[PDB]
């Protein structure tokens, strides 16, 4: 709503250091949000483009800001597949087992699409193996389904 | 043949009379448009899938069309763009010279037989081949002023009444429209069809089976049995005609006896097709269709009827219907051919006089008054056997010849004046002693005038499409002009001149004429003795010929290429672009800023305002957005301030502080659907099966380098637009099935309510129209009101799509374009001030080779024909050359002295360049022309200079240097009395603002600075020249 | 030309005959000459490239660039496109109670895109401030995809 | 099946409708039979080439 | 003229090849096409020499 | 005829009128055409009137 959000959320989707720290250091608002509660977070992790993300909540950016659906950074960053910035976002206080209004953890979104790496990186931090989306769908019965047999090892 | 038509003088006026019949037989006839067709013929296969994405049609209508476009002839390009709102657009491209109707055929074809392969939706809506002009001759607009209408009925009544009416109108080609005919449309409300136990299914079904039209046959129908007395159609149930029935229909019926209606769970309106386009007249509420003309049809004649047409029908239709004109542009056409024609009424009535300052005799300056007329009309009818039209280059190719065709008259009168009065002869002898130096001269000038155009015919592009316009207008035009020289010139001179008294060179009596004829005498000797004193001396006089070819190389660097001037056409474009996600309101919003604008602070010039929302230029989304701006005539708008120049500044630097909205306002480009700027249309393609995001990433990667060599390229550009937010619904397969749902059902709900659904057609007032069935706007805005969607599973239990579905967010294109089937992205740019084009084209074919794997890149637009082109200028002027030096040679009889006509061509070319720089003007067409008429009459002037002297070196033995000055004194009255009348009537072309002042200007600037130096000039040097390659052979 | 023309003119009162098995295959109508102009090989000079592989690469990255050339009024491939080429076996339809028709049904129903429709569409209501276009299935791309088929 | 006004509403009118904007035609006459057979019969100029 | 439009066409692809694809000329019958005028116009040149 | 009922001629009656309003300006322009044929031939322009 404000011009400083604007230029921030046109910025981080757009991959611009010196821009978006000068845009922070005018005050610009950084837990600001799109039109469907995105953040130069959400945008970060979306486009991989870190230099970004590790400038934002160093500033005090909400690491597990939730957008009008329920999806935070670690979804997007999960469902990609960019582990330098899961390894990130967790060390900087993000709830591994968040929650969407339809229930999928970032072990859902990395599990349809098998980053195994992410996948290792998550159960590090304690990501209930046995969750369930509305769907009653644990990361198991999803690695079952695609047959990958690799993150059916994982699981036990 | 000219000693003919001295003694038979009757027989040259029948020619002259019948090419001036042939010359009115055209005039009446000949087609009138402000520009030829120039571009390359195209061909836009259009489709529309409703309520989808950039993917869905890329991969259902894009990617299939693109794959049966086989066996066509003549193609370039295989263009394509996707959008979000379901409009697809494929753009084929064929070679110049191509026919457009065979091109359309073979396109419609391969596409008839590529039908089947498309969904079922596209089918129904149909795809439309035709060709693309972009150009409107002109558009109407309808206003209520009473507002009870809306956007739906005005154009309504215009579709139903007034479209059929103006198509039949002579030459008026094609006719598009704004908004949309009537479609009776059905907002459906969730929570009524959930109480009812329904869908948006079961109502799709009662209007497919309560709408259609069905056959039953005939009574006593064939085969009959004996003794039938009747046979009568059959009747059956036909199609619904009113609203008020189709909310008779029946869903269902429940087990209490109630029956289920339309009335009862759906609301029923008549609105339109697509909601997407909203105009607004000054903030009326209007609608509008419009015209673009026929080939072989004339603009005047074509808006005069569609104005009349319009008034036939002025008082028929309803109170509250105003008919306006925003967009016209032969108000501009009109004045653009009337400001030339005045101007060649102007040249004939400029060397009437000119020729009674120097001759003084009346009849002597009728000849020309005679002749000039003759060759003119005579064009116009060369024009006509050809095809060719009246244009703006058609006539500018007429203007810049005048030079060459009052030369051709005033040589020969001149010639016989001047023998008539050194030697006493009469008319007749004299006529027949002068042709005789100057027959074969004016041959061979034909020759090398015919050498000098021609090659501009066989340019080689759409620019040649330009070119050739005026080569074929100037050759014609001196080609009549050398024969009406040989034909009536001279009977005319042997008839309607009267004899003078021998050794009488002119004194006059008591006015101006006495000075007149004295001080010409007394500058005549002291130029002579000039130009003796001159070939006394060379070096000086020849190293200054360096100084001036060297500067010439010099300004000719320093001048910007271009291809055509802007001008003020009496309207101009304005663009509106917000970020992405933007909706309606928003763009109406910054609209009604943009009218509120141009009718409070420019209401002085500005007359009228028309807003498109969703019509927007590279965009047709809810997002973009366009306004028609129609200004007051020129005589309303004094000055340069109130011209277009200045109010796109104006209104530029002001929308420039409107946030949230890239505002541009821009002029009309002289050729709309061609490309100008200097700029380039560069295209990134995935050769290797890339994605779309490693595509986006090399383009981004490539901009980032691009904005490093801001020496050569300034603002490169993508024309696409950016991935934006779009809404993810993943299916739960397996929940669709244990509750007992068909996922056929599933996707028919979701589309039917939030994208629309064309059922059926039914009639209204004799017509045919659509049936759209939609969820009311309240239901179908934000997401959370999905659950309020229920469809019905096989047990009769309504579902919500809760239960079924997850909802995610995703960065994804709403434009997808293409490049020859293969994905791509568009980027345009143009070079630094400096530099040329095709310096930055092999920077960024440089810049490209440093891309990702798999990513290649091409030329479009005018950047692909500067690819298959570029060295066709230089050798086809080479060959000029060589056909000039032999053209000469035969002249001549020698092969030396051509080259004392031969080095004129840098004295006349400095003056434009000078000229062209100190106004500032570019290195137009028009300018190349001009300095092509320059050189012409400069080797013309120069020619016969050459051939007098040779001949009294011949003829009389008089010697060399004697016989250069004898010559010199000769010429200099005619070159004179040429270069004063033509510089007289390209003096208003460079006086001019206003209409057509750009290419008056671009004209005559050039005209008048060159030939100022090739008369100041080329009567010192080429007599230098001369003497000098008789010397050195 | 204006023989292709005639003979197009014809046709198109007779697809509407043909059963949909041949229309949805392509049906084609060209000049031609009856002899090869001149024929085009691909190999892979090192290796790992089956027929099937250099056939896909000829016909999707090559073919359609050149049927589009001027002069070029016929073109055969030596090969075949890739497709999802899916073989059942009788013995696993029986087993799960199957049929070939069953399995059509949730391929062409499974595989799909949709017209879903457009998030604050048009026309709208006052107060919108999102406009957004909803995707429900799509092709499903792979071979991995095919599988998870219910 | 359809009646000759059917026709005209949905059939002729429509195409006699799209036909304006070709060259040199001199006239175009249509007929719309009970049937449903319809026929548009368009006149050029003479020396057109059909 | 056909062709060269290919042998172009084709040059528009090869540095997007995979590696080891080669493209390979089997049957052309241009190459003997622009001989056989070839070897008649040296012909008429010795044919003045002559 | 009542009001808003037109007539026009087709078929052959098409081409009976446009021949009777050819002709006028046919016998005119093959008339000015051998008086300018005469006097080129005879270069006068009484012989041709006579």
């Amino acid at each position: 709503g404000s011009d400083l959000g604007k230029k921030l959320l046109e910025a981080a989707r757009a991959g611009r250091d010196d821009e978006v720290r000068i845009l922070m250091a005018n005050g610009a608002d950084v837990n600001a949000a799109d039109v469907v509660g995105w953040t130069p977070l959400h945008l970060a992790a979306y486009w991989g483009h870190l230099e970004i993300v590790e400038v934002l909540l160093k500033n005090g950016a909400d690491v597990n800001a939730y957008d009008t659906l329920g999806s935070t950074p670690l979804h997007l960053a999960a469902h990609f597949g960019h582990l330098e910035i899961v390894e990130v976002l967790l060390k900087n206080g993000a709830d591994v087992n968040a929650k969407d209004d339809n229930g999928i953890t970032p072990l859902h979104l990395a599990a349809n699409r098998g980053h195994l790496e992410i996948v290792e990186v998550l159960l590090k931090y304690g990501a209930d193996v046995n969750a369930q989306d509305k769907f009653g769908k644990t990361a198991f019965d999803i690695s079952i389904n695609n047959g990958n047999e690799d993150l059916a090892e994982i699981l036990q | 043949m000219p000693n003919f038509f001295i003694d038979r003088p009757i027989f040259a006026w029948v020619i002259a009379i019948i090419i001036m019949l042939a010359g009115g037989l055209a005039i009446l006839k000949l087609p009138v448009a402000q520009y030829p067709t120039i571009a390359p013929p195209a061909v836009t296969i259009s489709a529309s899938y409703p309520g989808a994405d950039a993917k869905t049609v890329q991969d259902t209508v894009t990617q299939v069309i693109e794959q049966n476009m086989n066996g066509i002839d003549n193609l370039m390009y295989m263009s394509s763009n996707s959008d979000s709102t379901g409009t697809v657009q494929i753009t084929l491209t064929f070679e110049s010279g191509t026919d457009a109707d065979i091109a359309q055929v073979q396109v419609q074809n391969k596409l008839q037989l590529a039908m089947p392969l498309l969904p079922q939706e596209v089918q129904q809506q149909g795809v439309s081949v035709e060709k693309s002009s972009s150009s409107f001759l002109m558009v109407v607009g309808v206003i209520n002023t009473d507002g009870t209408m809306t956007q739906e009925d005005i154009s309504d009544y215009v579709a139903a009444n007034m479209k059929d009416a103006i198509s039949r109108t002579s030459g008026v080609g094609d006719v598009q429209l704004f908004g949309s005919q009537y479609a009776m449309r059905i907002w459906m409300n969730p929570n009524e069809l959930n109480k009812f136990q329904l869908t948006p299914v079961d109502v799709i079904t009662a209007i497919k089976a309560q709408n259609a039209q069905v056959a039953a046959g005939q009574l006593g129908g064939t085969p009959p049995v004996k003794g039938q007395q009747l046979n009568a159609s059959i009747i059956a149930q036909t199609r619904l005609t009113s609203t008020e029935e189709f909310g008779k229909i029946l869903l269902k019926v429940n087990q209490d006896g109630s029956r289920v209606l339309l009335r009862d769970v759906a609301k029923i309106e008549l609105g339109g097709e697509n909601y997407d386009i909203i105009a607004e007249f000054n903030g009326q509420p209007a609608s509008g269709l419009g015209i673009k003309l026929a080939t072989g049809a004339n603009a005047l004649d074509t808006a005069a009827a569609i104005r009349a047409e319009l008034a036939k029908m002025e008082p028929f239709f309803p109170s509250g219907l105003k008919i306006v004109y925003p967009y016209d542009t032969t108000p501009f056409v009109k004045i653009s051919i009337h400001e030339v024609v005045k101007t060649l009424v102007e040249a004939i009535i400029l060397v009437f006089l000119v020729m009674y300052l120097f001759l003084q005799n009346f009849r002597a300056t009728l000849i020309p008054t005679i002749a000039v007329p003759v060759v003119l009309l005579g064009t116009f009818a060369v024009l006509a056997a050809f095809g060719f039209s009246i244009n703006t280059l058609t006539m500018f190719g007429m203007v810049l010849a005048i030079g060459l065709l009052v030369d051709d008259a005033i040589v020969v009168v001149e010639n016989v004046e001047r023998v008539m009065a050194e030697e006493g002869l009469p008319p007749k002898e004299a006529t027949r002693k002068s042709m005789g130096q100057i027959q074969g001269a004016l041959v061979g000038i034909a020759m090398v005038l015919s050498a000098v155009f021609v090659p501009m015919a066989f340019f080689g592009g759409s620019t040649g499409a330009i070119y050739r316009q005026f080569s074929i207008t100037i050759v014609s035009a001196m080609a009549l002009s050398v024969l009406v020289a040989l034909i009536l010139t001279p009977a005319l001179c042997a008839t309607m001149l009267k004899p003078i008294a021998k050794g009488d060179h002119g004194e006059g009596k008591k006015g101006f004429f006495g000075w007149f004829n004295r001080m010409f005498e007394k500058s005549t000797h002291h130029y002579t003795d000039s130009v003796g004193g001159i070939l006394r001396s060379t070096g000086r006089y020849l190293v200054l010929y360096l100084i001036i070819v060297v500067g010439m190389a010099y300004l000719f660097v320093r001048l910007p290429s271009s291809f055509l001037p802007d001008e003020d056409q009496g309207v101009f474009m304005t663009m509106v672009q917000l970020p992405a996600g933007a909706t309606q309101e928003r763009t109406q919003k910054v609209l009604n800023e943009v009218t509120h604008y141009y009718l409070t602070k420019e209401k002085n010039n500005v007359e009228s305002v028309f807003a498109v929302n969703g019509f927007g230029f590279a965009g047709r989304g809810q997002n973009t957005g366009i306004a028609f701006v129609s200004l007051k005539d020129w005589a309303d708008r004094p000055g340069e301030e109130n011209k277009v120049e200045a109010i796109t500044m104006r209104a530029t630097r002001a929308f420039s502080q409107i946030k949230d909205a890239m505002v541009f306002a821009f002029n009309l480009p002289a050729i709309v659907e061609l490309g100008t700027a200097t700029g380039f249309d560069f295209e990134l393609i995935d050769q290797a099966g890339l994605g779309h995001e490693k595509l986006t990433q090399a383009r981004n990667q490539l901009l980032a380098e691009a904005a490093k060599h801001p020496d050569m390229l300034t603002s490169v550009r993508p024309n696409g637009l950016e991935d934006t937010p779009q809404f993810k619904i993943d299916i739960d397969q397996e929940k669709a099935q244990a509750l007992g749902v068909s996922i056929n059902d599933i996707n028919t709900t979701l589309g039917a309510a939030w994208g629309g659904s064309y059922v059926n057609d039914f009639i209204d007032r004799g017509r045919v129209k659509k049936v759209y069935v939609m969820s009311e706007a309240k239901y179908r805005m934000l997401p959370d009101d999905i659950g309020d969607w229920y469809v019905r599973a096989a047990d009769g239990q309504m579902v919500p799509f809760s239960a079924f579905s997850s909802s995610r967010w995703e960065y994804g294109s709403p434009r997808l374009e293409r490049y020859n089937g293969l994905p791509s992205m568009e980027i345009l740019g143009q070079a630094a001030p400096g530099k040329s084009t095709g310096e930055a084209m092999e920077l960024m074919e440089q810049l490209a080779s440093k891309l990702p794997t798999g990513v290649g890149y091409d030329w479009t637009g005018m950047s692909y024909q500067e690819r298959l082109s570029g060295n066709q200028a230089p050798s086809l002027y080479a060959i000029s050359l060589i056909v000039v030096f032999l053209c000469l040679a035969a002249l001549y009889e020698s092969w030396s002295i051509p080259f004392s006509v031969m080095l004129v061509v840098p004295l006349g070319v400095i003056g434009a360049l000078l000229a062209a720089t100190f106004r500032g003007l570019t290195n137009d067409v028009y300018f190349q022309v001009g300095l092509l008429t320059t050189i012409g009459l400069s080797a013309k002037n120069a020619i016969l200079i050459v051939e007098f002297a040779k001949d009294l070196m011949d003829k009389e033995g008089k010697g060399l240097i004697e016989a250069t000055l004898d010559a010199v004194r000769m010429r200099l009255r005619p070159i004179l009395m040429t270069s004063l009348a033509f510089i007289l009537g390209v003096m208003p072309l460079v006086i001019s603002t206003g209409a057509g002042s750009g290419a008056q200007n671009a004209v005559g600037t050039g005209v008048m600075g060159g030939m100022v130096t090739a008369t100041v000039l080329a009567i010192f040097f080429v007599p230098v020249f001369f003497v000098v390659v008789r010397r050195r052979f």
